[PDB]
């Protein structure tokens, strides 16, 4: 029941600490009890979130609590409910649990009312699980908000309601895996929680009193409190996560600048200005382009990579030991017996590796002589080292290196010898040597991404922005989504969020939608039809008409029954971009894509790293001793799990060899996997 | 554990040809390591090869010059690939490295379909055959190319899929134009005058005292292909519009799209006589439709030559599909104007049915069976009106395309788009008497949602209730299958079985013909043991039965010459401790009689509990 | 952590042996080396 | 070093008959493939000097829907015999010609029955427009022209004779444009071009004269960026 | 796909053979280095690298360029045990 | 009269302050709008060169992960300020330059208080760099090179010094490229394209030169059309 602590990003922090399980001490999945339980249960309204659960095996068994869900002095679960009489709804509001719930007729979130007063005939109810349209006076208890029905990850999510839940479920769960970007924005169309969550988590710092800033540096500010404290806060500075993803404040406020109790004083890792800040906002156009987005892949603007939007800082921990042995004791020596010294350069500090230095793989972090042999020199090197000059020293290189695949540029080392600062040492090991690893890393042919609609997707191509589908004014997109992965998903919130981006990108505005209330189709229409002023409206005053490409499109446009016959080829657009479609031209040639094509801004978060899920490869290496089976190293990656399944597979392709070669020659064949080797070399 | 292997993550690759896939150099140089070192040394790269292998052992001391060794080892050679999880015999594929750059693999995305891999991170591993016979295994017997047709079904596996279809069916795809109606007069230029003052569309549809055509088809005649062509380029007519062309003496009545199909088929198959005798020149290409077209360009046309068709034909879906611009935005979730007068009647109807409920008439299950019958029928109302609409007002909307041409999405889902989600269950299983009468673009009530999320949730913990283990069914199906291969090429028996054309369900005992899939699962491939004589040709004993054949059969029995076929199976086999090739029959996936030593049992197995994981789970009706 | 029982591991084809044009004459090695005097 | 400027292209040609060319151009810089391939191209299917039929003159027809009494062939297929013939000229002069063709009975006609008038030089020698058989006799005034791209009959004026008819006029004497851009790489250079082009053409012109001349309606269009006029912008009006 | 993929599995009753064949042939026709090649200086396979075509190190693709020849012929008994193990070691000299 | 050919037409500008320029070309006949107009948005959008910083060395930091006493501003933050400070070099064969900033005390450092440089200019002095407090000090170098394309850290050494950090260059001095393509009238002829290239930059070149040096690339790439060989 205890675990590492999840923290990917202060979200995925917070929604661990409001985690269910059922497995530890009670029966647990070998008696799995499956469809019930895992079921989501008729009494879970506003006590559990109905759509958030891990994927697969675990399904309904791990489960996280509705917003605003209560635990009470006994341990039962409670959803608020503010009582009504007589169809005068008061603020009276109770914490009723499952069973005081099931003596009452409550009614749903959004029953329109008139003041105080419902006014509405049939009313929409629940009675004990079963839904009812009823008449007022039988109403006792009404729904607080129809937030009250879900999770934190969930609530996060606008158009939820447009959202089917499996993909939204998605949604509630990759939020998890957002990893502070070095530009983190808080989304473009928000649901509400945004700045309560990043306050709640403990994201950002805000100040305890009313007062005047006297210091900021990026490193601490003091403060006096209009008490007379003057009170200093470290900025608690690049930090490492148990997930590497770097917490750390930076500080949103200048000397001497009056300020307010609970005022923002230095944002989170992920917070901008208290809002949470977990991706980046993205002009997106939703079209086919040329396979490159063919499966949920995804396309990206060169363009991306310059304005380092989703670049992200990452800090790796390495350790070695200095263990005592049978042998005799080994060392953390700079003088690595080898054939370099060019290639000792920032390494030097008497083991260690400078703080400061770049590390590409195989370059060494920390310097290591080991015992080992039994002794005597090999009757074939005890002729060898004889002609070089035998000292032959009975050390060996076990120096700690740069795993394969990317390390970085170093930022703090920690030499412990014998820990007597009062640090618990480690029986039979002398001392310890840290280094941490820092790494901008930029998005990249590989990294994923995701919305809180459920599309995720893996950067499938980098387009140069020469090639890239742009509006009018010259703008290129900046993502290019596919719409094959939608209408079999349906999440179509992804195109309320796609359209609602549109306006206020031109509008020079961002929204703030809540779960089952905001916006609705009228009112986006009629926020883009002043976003069409700024777009288009304007583009007549610096004098310029309509494109001999826009009456080639508005054609086909018409034809499918998109815009009016007739209307006028200024407003024949307006209805159009009303849509949410424009009209793009095709990067390459100038021509335009027949039809028109929705762009509009979306928020986008890149999904984080996973080691097992680092790129992996064996030519060959260590080998376990009982078994004799290949094995996994540091510096040495393992083979590949060869089960079954994969083994019928040949057997099915008359693959007689290669199945055969796979069960000795690359496994448990001690003699001739040597006897191959030696052969290809 | 293996020890030339490897993993990564996957990123689809467009541009790459069907035997081939993008992998990290990075990668490559572990893998090949050892093969490497020698061309090093071979090369002056290095003295000897402890010397080319500390030339590799950090990084940034890794020269240059050693890549164009790299690709020089890997010329020739083939990698596997594998997924997990592998449920049948295409979950490994091989094809030939081509090092890129970066972290991951890309991968051609027409096996897309086999691996059945997508892109939101799905990884491959990756092994190296070694032995000279191993690669010689993998190029004749794996190789991505070659594997073209499928081992449970016969039918192709590397077909148009996604955007390649969306590609292809739009530009096929012929227009209809309303504004026109109904028309009958002289022709002369008396037609072209309605469209000069423009009271006659296009390719509206017209009849005047002669024949039925476009305008249209009159006002455009092409003398050539490529001067049809040439006029969409000047943008004076489109791919989609009907017009009149002249080709090898005939005179069609088609669109050019129609021609560049009929054209990029007849190119990529260097035969134009073979070519245009298999394009259906007269409907829009879909799932389906090429799903034949391949078929057939790999009877009438070799493999190899079945493997160009198929790149060339991703390369135009693409390109294509980019240009003519779908999407998706809101309004395209076209909801029809009967939703309302539905949703009106059943309202009133269930007035209906609750007064004689509160009146005595219907006990309570009564009243509830009653009830979601309505809806039963009322969620297919709906689900017709919303397609009627598509095919009648708006017949080129994303949706109703993607859905149509085999792109994307069924019924029910549009459904749930446009009309209504409908009947969801409880947990227990009982059905709510309500339903959930928005739909998507309406946006769900905070209570149709919770609603919806009871079979929501059952509609996961059944697949993940397979996920942990349903290589269950292949375990126990290979366990009992494996020995059987085929070891004699004819075993020597009299013996057979009848495969029935006719079943007896009308009931009980009323005759029909089976649906025709059913009868091609029975007979294609199979070796006849007894000549049937049937619409004036006798298919003589022993033969294989060609699809062709199996399709003749059928008309036969519609024709009313036959009702049962004397084939040889592995039902009645007399193998000692196996299965002859001719009891067993054709491949399948080559569309040739089956080669001994193919181990027949194993992918028996594996084509059995390959589709185990989407047979719904427990009994719901 | 044996061979195969089928595929290029059948009975049937394995033995399969392949040789040239040229070394067709190994036929031709043995032919003329028999009879004596 | 990392490193300097570029290698100079190869632009290779295999040339294979009148009609057809491949143009393989190597290595571009990321990006100019295409960059040269959409420019070059579009002016390759509607520049290159064309001439074309536009008014043709009929015998025996006053509405060109008949099929003309003794001869196999309608109207309508008849004028598509037309469209189906190239003209070549050896004179600067010439922006307009008329030419005529004449005969009837049981022999065999071609494209050679047009008078050679002017320099007009009749390229295609074995051609076919119609057959005859019996009394049936034909004899036309089929107008020819110069000009540049695919014109409508609809979209253009002024016709022949009261016994002629506007059709649709086939200049662009390039049929056909194929160009596939194609990763191509330099060593340690993945990201460059390579480029591929092929172009079919009515055997008038030589494809490679019409590349040629092509790239040239570039190279000479690119300098009318010459005579420049300034003007005030636009207005703030906030 | 590879070349004449078709051709090659007609010469062959089996699927198998084939693959025997090539590997097997394979075998020999990279043992002793490529002198045992029936196949003329002109039709041998060849590469693109440094600038300079030089002759395809995959013994693999050689077989399969040489049986499509018919050059070579195949079959289940052909000659004895060892008895070969030394036939071709003198002809193309075994070092 | 030779009916089959055309005349030269009128280019014409219209600039602002260093940083945009429409171009207009009427009359150009069908199609030629895009097919001219385009190509140029390539080459200018991706081949124009320009300057950007590529190496910083602050006084006392090591690398970029790293924050300095009296300065809001960290590292990472500080430069990427930098990444937007324009320079032009007007010695067309000027190569580099290496900006000096000293600063002490409180002040908010901007891409003035850069130590001047002869025939080097700042094009946007007032750019926010640095926030300093009371006690803070920066000292710092910032090096500057002449550049194509988008040349990222990882992709260049630079070592000045052995403490310097290397920095995503974004070297194209061209922000933006639109071409409207409109119709006007020759009397008779009423089809007929209207280009006009609208090109803001960064004020380091000009659109006009920036137009000027494209149009010029795609001459000089129209060169490898003469010269045949047959493989
Ligand atoms: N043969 C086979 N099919 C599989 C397999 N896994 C999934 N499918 C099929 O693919 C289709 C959609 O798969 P998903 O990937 O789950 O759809 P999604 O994109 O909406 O999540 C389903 O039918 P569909 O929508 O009718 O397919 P389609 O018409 O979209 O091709 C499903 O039956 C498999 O291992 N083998
Ligand atoms: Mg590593
Ligand atoms: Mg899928
Ligand atoms: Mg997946
Ligand atoms: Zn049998």
């Amino acid at each position: 029941l205890s675990q590492f602590k999840d923290e990917t990003n202060p979200l995925s922090s917070l929604r661990h600490k409001r985690r269910i399980s059922a497995l530890g001490p009670g029966g647990l999945t070998r008696e799995r009890a499956g469809f019930d339980v895992r079921d989501v249960h008729r009494t879970h309204y506003g006590r559990i979130c109905p759509v958030e659960t891990p994927e697969g095996a675990n399904i309904g068994l791990i489960t996280s609590l509705a917003a605003y869900a209560r635990v009470d002095e006994l341990g039962f679960i409670r959803t608020p409910y503010r009582r009504v009489v007589g169809g005068v709804v008061t603020d009276e509001v109770v914490y009723m649990t499952a069973t005081e719930e099931d003596r009452y007729t409550i009614a749903q979130a959004n029953t329109p009312l008139e003041g105080n007063r419902i006014a509405a005939e049939r009313v929409v109810a629940r009675r004990k699980g079963e839904p009812v349209i009823v008449s007022p006076e039988e109403v006792e208890f009404m729904d607080v908000s129809p937030k009250q029905v879900f999770s934190v990850n969930t609530n996060l999510i606008p158009f939820l309601e447009h959202d089917d839940a499996n993909r939204a479920l998605m949604g509630s769960n990759m939020q998890t895996q957002a990893v502070p970007l070095i530009r983190a924005q808080a989304p473009v169309v928000m649901t509400g929680l945004e700045e309560r969550v990043v306050r709640d988590s403990l994201a950002a710092l805000y100040a305890e009193e009313d007062g005047e800033v006297a210091k900021v540096d990026g490193n601490r500010i003091v403060v006096r409190y209009e008490d007379g404290r003057l009170v200093e806060y470290p900025l608690r500075r690049f930090y490492r996560s148990n997930q590497g993803t770097a917490l750390d404040q930076r500080p949103r406020v200048v000397v001497g600048q009056r300020v307010r109790k609970g005022d923002l004083l230095a944002d989170g890792p992920a917070s901008e200005n208290g809002f949470l800040a977990l991706g980046q906002n993205v002009l997106v156009a939703i079209m086919p382009f040329d396979g490159y987005n063919f499966e949920d892949a995804i396309v990206i603007s060169e363009e991306l990579l310059k304005r380092d939007f989703y670049t992200s800082i990452h800090i790796e921990r390495y350790e070695i030991e200095a263990r005592d042995t049978k042998l005799g004791p080994e060392r953390i020596t700079r003088d690595i017996p080898h054939l370099s010294e060019a290639a000792l350069r920032d390494l030097d500090e008497e083991g260690v590796v400078r703080i400061g230095a770049e590390v590409k793989p195989g370059d060494i972090l920390v310097g290591r002589t080991s015992f080992k042999g039994e002794s005597e020199p090999t009757p074939e090197e005890r002729l060898l080292r004889s002609i070089f000059g035998e000292k032959a020293r009975d050390v060996k290189d076990t120096s700690l290196r740069v795993p394969p695949g990317e390390g970085g540029i170093v930022v703090r080392t920690v030499r412990l010898r014998r820990g007597d600062p009062g640090v618990e040492l480690k029986p039979g090991v002398r001392e310890v040597v840290r280094v941490y690893v820092a790494q901008k890393r930029k998005l990249q042919v590989g990294d994923k991404l995701a919305n809180r609609h459920g599309n995720k997707g893996v950067v499938a191509k980098i387009l140069p922005v020469e090639d890239m589908p742009h509006l009018p004014d010259g703008t290129p997109v900046d993502v290019i989504l596919n719409p094959l992965g939608v209408p079999s998903r349906m999440n179509l919130g992804q195109i309320l969020e796609t359209h609602l981006g549109l306006a206020g990108y031109f509008l020079g505005q961002r929204y703030i939608s809540p779960i089952f209330d905001g916006a609705k189709e009228p009112e986006i229409k009629e926020l883009l039809a002043q976003a069409f002023e700024v777009y288009f409206g304007k583009r007549k005053g610096e004098g310029f008409g309509v494109d001999k490409r826009e009456v080639e499109v508005l054609r086909r446009a018409e034809k499918l029954g998109l815009v009016t016959p007739g209307k006028t080829p200024e407003e024949q657009l307006k209805e159009l971009f009303l849509q949410g479609k424009v009209v793009l031209y095709d990067g390459r040639t100038g021509e335009p894509i027949e039809g028109p094509i929705v762009v509009g801004q979306m928020f986008i978060m890149k999904l984080y790293h996973m080691v097992e899920d680092k790129m992996h490869a064996r030519s060959t290496g260590p080998y376990s001793l009982i078994t004799q089976q290949p094995l996994g190293g540091k510096a040495q990656f393992g083979g590949q799990r060869f089960g079954e399944m994969e083994v019928w597979a040949l057997e099915a392709y008359g693959a007689a060899h290669t199945l055969q070669e796979m069960l000795t020659l690359k496994s448990d064949d001690i003699e001739g996997r040597n006897a191959a080797y030696e052969a290809i070399i | 554990r293996v020890d030339y292997s490897g993993r990564s993550v996957i990123v689809v690759g467009p541009q790459l040809k069907l035997h081939q896939c993008g992998l990290p150099k990075r990668m490559a140089l572990e893998l090949f390591k050892p093969f490497l070192l020698k061309k090093m040394e071979e090369k002056g790269i290095a003295p000897n090869v402890k010397a080319a292998r500390r030339m590799l052992e950090r990084q940034r001391d890794i020269k240059d010059e050693v890549w164009d060794a790299l690709e020089e080892v890997i010329h020739g050679k083939v990698v596997l690939l594998n997924r997990a999880p592998t449920l049948h015999r295409l979950g490994i594929q091989a094809f030939q490295p081509v090092l890129v750059e970066g972290q991951s693999i890309q991968l051609h995305p027409l096996v897309c379909e086999a691996f059945n891999a997508d892109f939101d991170g799905d990884q491959m591993a990756v092994h190296v055959p070694l032995s000279s016979f191993a690669q010689a295994e993998a190029r004749i017997q794996m190789l991505s190319a070659h594997n073209l047709l499928s081992p449970a079904s016969g039918e192709p596996l590397a077909k148009p899929s996604r955007d390649i279809i969306l590609g292809l069916y739009y530009i096929t795809q012929v227009r209809k134009e309303k504004k026109g109606a109904g028309l009958e007069f002289a022709t002369p230029e008396e037609a072209l005058a309605a469209h000069e003052r423009g009271e006659v569309a296009l390719n509206a549809p017209i009849k005047v005292a002669g024949r039925e055509t476009s305008v249209g088809r009159l006002k455009y005649v092409f003398a050539n292909p490529d001067e049809a062509l040439l006029a969409v380029a000047h943008g004076i007519v489109d791919l989609q519009d009907v017009v009149t062309v002249r080709y090898m003496g005939k005179r069609l009545e088609t669109s050019p799209g129609r021609i560049l199909f009929a054209r990029i088929v007849a190119e990529a198959v260097e035969d134009e006589k073979v070519a245009w005798e298999l394009i259906q020149l007269d409907v829009p290409q879909e799932k389906n439709s090429l799903k034949d077209l391949v078929y057939q360009a790999f009877l009438r046309l070799g493999m190899e030559k079945t493997a160009r068709l198929l790149d060339a034909l991703k390369y135009y879906g693409f390109t294509f599909s980019t240009t003519s611009g779908i999407t998706i935005g809101i309004d395209d979730a076209v909801i029809p104007e009967e939703k309302k007068q539905y949703l009106e009647e059943a309202d009133r109807k269930l007035l209906q049915i609750e007064q004689a409920y509160e009146m005595g008439f219907l006990t309570d299950r009564e009243r509830y069976d009653q009830i979601l019958q309505l809806w039963t029928e009322t969620t297919e109302k709906v689900t017709q009106a919303v397609f009627k609409n598509f095919e009648e007002n708006y017949p080129f909307n994303p949706l109703y395309v993607m859905a149509q041409s085999g792109a994307r999405g069924n019924p029910q889902q549009i459904r749930q788009l446009c009309g209504l989600r409908g009947l969801m269950q409880k947990p227990s299983g009982e059905t709510f008497e309500v339903p959930v009468r928005s739909s998507f673009r309406e946006g769900l009530t905070v209570l149709e949602y919770f609603i919806s999320s009871h079979g929501a949730r059952k509609g996961g913990a059944d697949t993940a209730l397979r996920t942990a283990d349903s290589g269950y069914l292949t375990r126990k199906l290979v366990d009992v299958t494996h020995e059987i291969v085929v070891r004699e090429a004819d075993c020597g028996t009299t013996n057979y079985i009848s495969v029935p054309l006719f079943q007896p369900d009308e009931v009980t005992r009323s005759l029909r013909l089976r649906k025709r899939a059913d009868i091609e699962a029975g007979l294609y491939g199979r070796v006849l043991a007894r000549e049937v004589e049937v619409l004036g040709v006798r298919l003589e004993e022993g033969r294989y039965l060609s699809m062709d054949d199996v399709h003749l059969l059928i008309k036969a029995a519609e024709a009313g010459e036959i009702q049962e076929v004397p084939v040889r199976s592995p039902l009645t086999c007399q193998t000692r401790y196996g299965v002859c090739q001719k009891c067993y029959g054709y491949d399948l996936s080559m569309a040739r009689p089956v080669s001994i030593g193919e181990a027949v049992g194993i992918v028996a197995a594996q084509s059995i509990g390959e589709p185990g994981t989407q047979l719904t789970m427990r009994t719901f009706h | 952590g044996r061979l195969i029982p089928a595929g290029t591991g059948s009975d049937f084809v394995r033995f399969t042996q392949v040789v040239d044009q040229k070394t067709l004459k190994a036929i031709e090695e043995a032919r003329k080396e028999a009879v004596e005097a | 070093m990392l490193d300097s400027k570029l290698k100079a292209p190869v632009f290779t040609v295999r040339t294979q008959g009148r009609e057809y060319g491949e143009f393989v151009l190597e290595p571009l810089e990321r990006g100019f493939g295409v960059t040269l391939g959409n420019p070059l191209r579009r002016i390759l299917l509607s520049s290159i000097p064309g001439t074309a039929v536009t008014s043709v003159y009929i015998e025996d027809v006053l509405h060109e829907f008949s099929t003309i009494p003794g001869v196999k062939e309608d109207v309508v297929e008849i004028i598509l015999n037309l469209k189906e013939l190239v003209v070549r000229f050896l004179n600067p002069s010439l922006q307009t010609v008329t030419l005529l063709l004449k005969a009837e009975g049981p022999k065999e006609v071609k494209a050679r029955d047009f008078l050679p008038v002017a320099d007009v030089e009749i390229m295609n020698p074995d051609l076919h427009i119609a057959t005859l058989e019996e009394g049936g006799r034909l004899n036309m005034e089929v107008r020819v022209d110069r000009g540049v791209g695919y014109v409508p009959a609809e979209k253009h004026g002024i016709k022949d004779r009261i016994n002629a008819i506007p059709v649709d006029a086939v200049f662009s004497p390039v049929r056909r444009v194929a160009f596939q851009v194609e990763d191509t790489r330099l060593g340690q250079r993945t990201d460059l071009d390579k480029l591929t082009l092929r172009i079919w053409t009515d055997g008038s012109v030589t494809p490679l004269e019409a590349l040629n001349q092509a790239v040239e309606i570039l190279r000479e269009h690119l300098t009318y960026f010459s005579n420049p006029q300034a003007a005030a912008v636009a207005a703030p009006e906030e | 796909a590879e070349p004449g993929i078709d051709k090659l599995f007609g010469m062959v009753d089996s699927k198998y053979r084939l693959t025997v064949v090539v590997a097997k042939r394979a075998q020999q026709l990279l043992r002793h280095g490529f002198k045992n090649t029936v196949l003329e200086p002109e039709e041998r396979p060849k590469m693109q690298t440094l600038e300079g075509l030089f002759d395809d190190p995959n013994a693999e693709t050689w077989a399969m360029k040489e049986l499509l020849t018919g050059r070579l012929v195949f079959g289940e008994n052909l000659v004895p045990e060892d008895r070969l193990q030394k036939e071709m070691e003198r002809i193309y000299p075994g070092e």
